[PDB]
DNA sequence: TAGG
């Protein structure tokens, strides 16, 4: 069993269990302190009952209530007991304590064997005033739960850990979670010192690896991880001066209304050749007309996005179509 | 000749909002006014 | 020379001699000149019709060919389109005519053949009546919009018909004639009298001219009569709607027009391309009022046909839209109602604030505050003024020509004002809150004091408006090359805007500079100096790039537009200089490092177009850092110095604890919006540990206050869960406020002492017995308290209830409360520690079964969630049961606070 | 001292579900009342039909009736000559206002939590 | 200084 050393760590060691006649007549003893009992390894030293009187034996100073409520019986022991104030102050704290046979009664002390027969010698005991029955339904209901919650319940990673995986191994772990950023905040585009500001993607970049000035070397660990999402080919930028400023392709549609104007003339070409265009047809317009230096990894991509439009046939690979 | 003032010379002078009673000397109110009196002739 | 003979004959080409002459010059409103005569009486030198003259309809039209329209009969109906018009000034109605050689002929709208003149001669909801005038001008209410008044009642409107040579002569004095004129009786929107109205088909014709001379050219009601024409015949409004608006329109003449901008430029007609400042000012008014999409007022079917006007036959009685305050009035009828809600019983109610000292009666008192919704009231105001920037404090206000208020602007919820192109436009709000704060400095005695004067020694309010821009109209106001350099730069954090020492320069003789009021912020430079190039700016030169700003002297006034994480654009004009914006007075706070730059005063600022929070873990002990971030929810705010209690806004922590921040002297007038149930963010502030290990923050220099919302204005329980008593011992991540229905086992000690109110000292039969030192009044006020040991079925607790709630937990009556504790006001420290009469009724009581009952419990812990608790090994207790006195491990007991205690069932 | 009274419900016991000899706790509703020869009988509707059951008040004996409203009984169910089976109450209290829908709701529960142990 |  538990031992008694660990008991008053139990919050139940202190309080006044509720539980059934069923359950304190089959609890079991401790043998190693004589008046407590253990329900599912919990000590229970004291108790919280209610029921209906079945019987009454008076002696000289306490009575012997017999208590039903349904799932046992047992015999509780209770103990017997500005002017104008405290009269009529004990006038009502004997009317609480004038039990018959057929009451309701709240017994709340601790139990005692007797040798084989078990008895509650109550510390605090009255009258319940139940006209319509309503506490002794609501302690039907309460009592299932109290056990489920409390009596029946026993007492008693890279990506978390970056600073394990190094450098070549974090830029392909930073920019995945770099990316989620672009996506519901509405960005059109960013300059790449705007992320070295947040929070969210600082922490995850400064690890121990980088004690080979640290702050001047988390540019680099942010510059080889966007970089990454234009190989990839979803980030990009134009010829404007400065090397930190960047635009996202999935959002600016100025240039999704150049990639669908090239169909108003069939690609700007008759069709006695081969039959519609192809993907390095558009490319004739748009490295010429935008950016010479212009990656192949968003030429496709853009016509991957607007392709419910109702554009063009994409009857397969490696080809454009025309009307 | 020389006749008396004309359409132009009530244009380019008197501009302070004249009246004229060529009749007799009279001070018409007959609920409320205040005045402006005047001497020319207009015509 | 402009000849206006009355009862005009056939006498043209003749006629001269006038010997009754009046001569009046142009007013100072007409640039086309042409001043008027008024001569008085007479010069010293296929069929036909006739009948008797009936209506004449008053109106020479200008459609593209002027004509106007005769009816005639003891009927026949007769148009006029060549240029016989001066026959319109010839015809009285009730003479009989003999108007010769008419023809028949079609017009458009419906096809009826009316009467149609040649080469002709002539010979002798709510309804309107039609009534049939004669009476005499008295007064002018608004000559351009044509608002005369007659005598004693009955106003006038010419404004429904093409009037211009009726504006000349006009003056009171005039004698008219009206002809068939709708009267309009209850037009209501600020107007009393029934005002006179004619249209289209009513002869307005004069009788007698006027014998006074005109009053004065005021510059201020002689202006826009082409916008007056404007809101008729093309914005076809209706006359209850028109008296609005030329009301508003002079209303908003007092708040602007002679120096914000000019008369003639307010009150000019729109244009094609954009100006009328003064119409689009009315637009959110009178767009759901009177919407566009309207059936045009047709020429010849208000006088031809069955009589269908221009809104005058059927009107709508309108209430007061908007009626624009002037900024002072706004401001002087806000702490006007400040003081007349101010109720010090009201504030402290009765019950809780029955057993408070006068040290912490007052204190409660101090600061206070009231949020006014201005478009609520009866005429429900507008906001109107001109967003201006203080080059002396940093402070944004609107202004008029009458005052200033202070302003609190977010563009949108939780996102700052942030663009500096706003300062000298109109903001137009009519979504606005504006609260006054209350500062009383009082010296009430106790709670029987507070409904009687002569307790407050100070009181002083502050009132300004809360609004975002996204609710407002935003209005620039009109006026009447490549020397340019810029560069980006990303800011990071702005310091606090206060009085700063500065070094004094290097290699200098030694003299230090003043102390002034000034900040700087930390920013990234983006890219190189860029030159201007057209309108937009060129390449940047090729480029360690932080860098610190500062803002003094007048260049202080750009503090409320930066904010972290935006990008700005600092520019200056002059000459290309190379070196710029790399570096150049610096604060004492940053020697060492070389790169500051003072902003000049004549830089400028434009935006070129998340913010920081610690960790839950800023509830450490051993701490090397001092500066925490984060943002909250305020609950309550007290002047002790000033006291605000927050409420964390953490998604990760459930449940977060509550703080206390403190202000002090060098930043102690506060931010606007630091209200009761605002959501603002605070950045880096001072963490501190008290002495009974207890975490608060506090104000530096560097703390930067941003609001995120305004207060609501319906406040919502949202009640205390209902835990179980295991559950805040048993694991983590638990409440410190709930209910847990429970049970009273026993009482520990009950202690009901009366002391003075003035210090805390006993007083027995109310006498302050202290030490024999003085107070000023008589008085005493009661205290209690008691320590219980209630319990669930789960887990057992100690429950202290403080005074007022010591009843109720003894279950007593308020009338029997109450005449107990007055016979403890002579031995003033009963204490029971678990003569005759009581010691024995309280034993009696807090034994039985009438105090230990089944309980209702609502309660906080006790051990003020800021406080770090350290983790400590568990004790060693006896718990003898029955005859054996073994021993266990145990956990520290819990130790709550009652907020309330209520019944079971 | 005597067995718990168990609760049941007034169809279970007018079904013979319950052995002879038992103590029961069901309920119903008073509608007749013997002064002569002490016979009380309470009546309940299960969903559709009228079920009653028969109580033999002879030890609470001085019993003024409350004809038309609910009672608890508490007694052992014993049985007379053919099928005549009573109920010797203890314990006969008037309740009147109870929630009987929530009371027989609340006897569900009891049972279903026993049945998981 | 910052709960008592
Ligand atoms: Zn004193």
């Amino acid at each position: 069993e538990t031992p008694s050393l660990l008991w008053g760590l139990d919050p139940v060691f202190l309080a006044f269990a509720k539980l059934y006649i069923r359950d304190i007549l089959d609890m079991k003893e401790s043998r190693q302190v004589p008046g407590v009992f253990l329900y599912n390894g919990h000590p229970i030293k004291q108790v919280d009952v209610l029921g209906t009187v079945i019987g009454v034996r008076e002696r000289d100073a306490f009575y012997s209530y017999g208590v039903d409520d349904s799932t046992g019986v047992i015999n509780c022991i209770c103990w017997k007991k500005l002017t104008s104030q405290l009269k009529k102050l004990q006038e009502t704290i004997e009317q609480k304590t004038k039990i018959e046979i057929g009451d309701t009664i709240r017994v709340r002390g601790s139990i005692r064997t007797y040798r084989e027969e078990r008895e509650i010698h109550a510390t605090t005991y009255y009258k319940v005033d139940d006209p319509v029955w309503n506490i002794q339904i609501a302690r039907m209901l309460e009592l299932p739960t109290i056990y489920r919650k409390v009596y029946d319940q026993p007492f008693h990673e890279a990506l978390s850990n970056p600073g394990a995986l190094d450098l070549p191994s974090l830029t392909s772990l930073l920019s995945e979670k770099a990316k989620e950023f672009l996506m519901e905040n509405r960005v059109q585009s960013f300059y790449q010192q705007e992320l070295e500001m947040v929070e969210s993607l600082l922490s995850l970049a400064n690890q121990p690896v980088i004690h080979s000035t640290t702050s001047k070397a988390i540019h680099s660990i942010f510059k080889n991880a966007i970089q990454l999402l234009q190989e990839k080919g979803l980030v990009f930028q134009k010829d404007d001066g400065f090397d930190n400023l960047y635009y996202v392709t999935r959002e600016d549609k100025d240039l999704h209304r150049k990639i669908h104007r090239i169909i108003q003339q069939d690609c700007q070409k008759p069709n006695h050749m081969e039959k519609g265009c192809h993907f390095l047809h558009i490319l004739a317009c748009a490295r010429l007309s935008i950016r010479p230096g212009l990656s192949e990894a968003v030429l496709q991509q853009v016509l991957e996005l607007l392709e419910d439009q109702s554009d063009i046939v994409s009857t397969m690979e490696h080809y454009y179509t025309a009307f | 000749a020389i006749s008396q003032a004309i359409i132009r010379l009530l244009v380019e002078d008197g501009t302070a909002e004249a009246v004229v009673t060529c009749r007799n000397h009279h001070v018409a109110a007959a609920l409320g006014l205040c005045p402006r009196e005047w001497a020319s002739l207009l015509d | 020379s402009c000849e206006l003979i009355d009862l005009d004959l056939s006498w043209l080409g003749h006629l001269f001699l006038f010997p009754r002459w009046s001569y009046l010059p142009p007013a100072r409103w007409n640039s086309s000149g042409e001043g008027h005569l008024e001569l008085w009486d007479a010069p010293v030198p296929q069929r036909n019709l006739a009948g008797s003259l009936v209506r004449l309809s008053a109106l020479v039209k200008s459609k593209q060919k002027a004509y106007f329209i005769l009816s005639l009969g003891r009927v026949s109906i007769i148009v006029q389109v060549p240029a016989q018009l001066v026959w319109h000034r010839a015809l009285r109605p009730g003479t009989a005519y003999v108007l010769t050689e008419l023809r028949v002929s079609k017009i458009r709208g419906q096809r009826q053949h009316v009467w149609m003149t040649s080469q002709s001669s002539r010979l002798l909801v709510r309804y309107s009546r039609l009534l049939s005038y004669s009476g005499a001008v008295t007064g002018v209410l608004n000559e351009p919009a044509g608002l005369y008044e007659l005598d004693g009642q009955l106003g006038l409107c010419l404004a429904y018909q093409q009037f211009r040579g009726l504006r000349r002569v006009m003056r009171p004095g005039v004698c008219l004639q009206l002809q068939d004129v709708h009267l309009l009786q209850s037009v209501g929107g600020g107007t009393r009298r029934p005002v006179l109205a004619p249209c289209l088909r009513g002869a307005v014709l004069l009788q007698s001219f006027s014998r006074q001379k005109p009053g004065a050219h005021s510059s201020r009601q002689a202006y826009g009569a082409s916008l007056y024409e404007q809101l008729v015949w093309e914005r076809q409004l209706g006359l209850p709607l028109y008296l609005w608006a030329t009301k508003a329109l002079e209303e908003l003449a007092c708040k602007l027009c002679p120096h914000v901008l000019r008369h003639h430029q307010f009150l000019q007609h729109s244009s094609p391309g954009s100006p009328s400042l003064g119409l689009q000012l009315l637009a959110p008014t009178l767009d759901l009022l009177a919407p566009p999409g309207s059936p045009v007022r047709n020429a010849h079917n208000e006088i031809l046909e069955e009589p269908h006007h221009c809104p005058l036959q059927k009107y709508t009685r309108l209430q007061t839209p908007s009626s624009f305050p002037t900024l002072a009035t706004l401001k002087e009828e806000g702490q006007r109602k400040a003081w007349a809600s101010f109720d010090p019983k009201a504030l402290l109610p009765l019950p809780e604030a029955s057993y408070l000292p006068s040290c912490q009666l007052n204190r409660r008192l101090a600061w206070s505050w009231l949020c006014l919704l201005p478009s609520a009231f009866c005429p429900a105001q507008v906001l109107l003024g001109v967003l201006v920037a203080s080059s002396h404090k940093g402070c944004l206000q609107l202004r008029d020509q009458s005052g200033s208020l202070p302003c609190l602007l977010l563009a949108k919820h939780s996102q700052p004002l942030s663009d500096p192109r706003l300062i000298g436009c109109l903001v137009r709000a009519e979504r606005f809150q504006l609260i006054v704060e209350r500062d009383v400095r009082s010296s009430f005695p106790s709670w029987k004091e507070l409904s009687m004067p002569g307790f407050i020694q100070k009181q002083q309010a502050r009132v300004y408006v809360q609004f975002f821009l996204a609710d407002a109209l935003i209005l620039p106001v009109p006026r009447p090359p490549h020397l340019g350099q810029s560069r980006l730069f990303l800011l990071c954090h702005k310091e606090a805007l206060m009085k700063r020492n500065f070094c004094v320069p290097p290699g200098a003789s030694p003299e230090v500079p003043k102390p002034a009021l000034s900040f700087y912020v930390l920013g990234s430079w983006l890219g190189g100096t860029q030159r201007k190039e057209g309108t937009g700016w060129g390449l940047p030169e090729p480029q360690d790039q932080k860098v610190h700003l500062i803002f003094f002297g007048s260049s202080v006034r750009w503090f409320e537009f930066l904010h972290p994480g935006q990008v700005y654009r600092l520019i200056a004009p002059g000459p290309a200089t190379p070196m710029l914006f790399e570096k150049d007075r610096r604060p004492l706070e940053l020697a060492g490092c070389a790169s500051c730059l003072t902003v000049q005063d004549n830089w400028t600022l434009e935006l070129e177009s998340l913010p920081e929070s610690s960790l839950t873990d800023l509830l450490s002990d051993n701490f090397t850092d001092s500066l925490v971030s984060f943002s909250a929810e305020i609950l309550s705010r007290t002047l002790c110095c000033v006291k605000l209690t927050v409420a964390l806004e953490t998604a990760e922590c459930e449940f977060p604890p509550h703080l206390d921040v403190y202000i002090e002297d060098p930043h102690l007038p506060p931010s606007l919006g630091l209200l009761p149930g605002a959501r603002v963010h605070f950045s880096q502030l001072e963490k501190r540990v008290s002495r009974s290990h207890n975490v608060y923050c506090c104000f530096r220099s560097s703390t930067y206050v941003q609001v995120l919302s305004f207060p609501p204005e319906t406040t919502i329980s949202i009640p205390l869960p209902h835990i179980y008593l295991a559950e805040l011992l048993q694991g983590g991540q638990s409440p410190f406020q709930a209910t847990a229905s429970c049970h009273i086992v026993s009482v520990f000690s009950l202690q009901l002492f009366w002391v003075c109110a003035y210090c805390t000292s006993i007083c027995r039969q109310g006498k302050c017995t202290r030490l024999g030192s003085t107070c000023p009044t008589q008085t005493a006020i009661s205290q209690a308290i008691i320590r219980l040991l209630v319990e669930d079925g789960t887990a057992e607790a100690v429950v202290t209830c403080r005074n007022h709630h010591v009843a109720a937990a003894l279950g007593l009556c308020p009338r029997e409360w109450a005449s107990l504790l007055d016979f403890v006001q002579v031995p003033g420290r009963v204490v029971l520690q678990f003569d005759e009469p009581m010691t024995m009724f309280l034993w009696t009581l807090c034994t039985s079964p009438s105090v230990l009952r089944p309980i209702v419990l609502s309660f906080e812990l006790e051990r003020k969630p800021s406080k770090i608790v350290p983790l400590e090994p568990p004790r060693l207790q006896r718990f003898q049961c029955g005859e054996l006195p073994f021993l266990t491990h145990v956990n520290p007991r819990l130790r709550l606070s009652c907020l309330s205690i209520r019944e079971s069932e | 001292l005597p067995k718990p009274g168990t609760y049941y419900l007034p169809w279970e016991v007018s079904a013979g579900q319950v052995p002879d000899g038992s103590t029961l706790r069901t309920f119903g509703r008073l509608c007749l009342y013997d002064m002569i020869q002490s016979r009380v009988t309470l009546m309940a509707q299960h969903g559709s039909d009228q079920h009653q059951v028969l109580v033999c008040t002879k030890l609470v004996e001085p019993f003024h009736a409350q004809v038309g409203s609910l009672y608890i009984v508490l007694g052992e169910l014993q049985h007379q000559q053919d099928r005549g089976s009573v109920v010797k109450a203890r314990v006969l209290t008037c309740v009147e206002g109870m929630n009987l829908p929530l009371l027989e709701q609340a006897i569900r529960e009891q049972r279903l939590y026993k049945q998981e142990r």
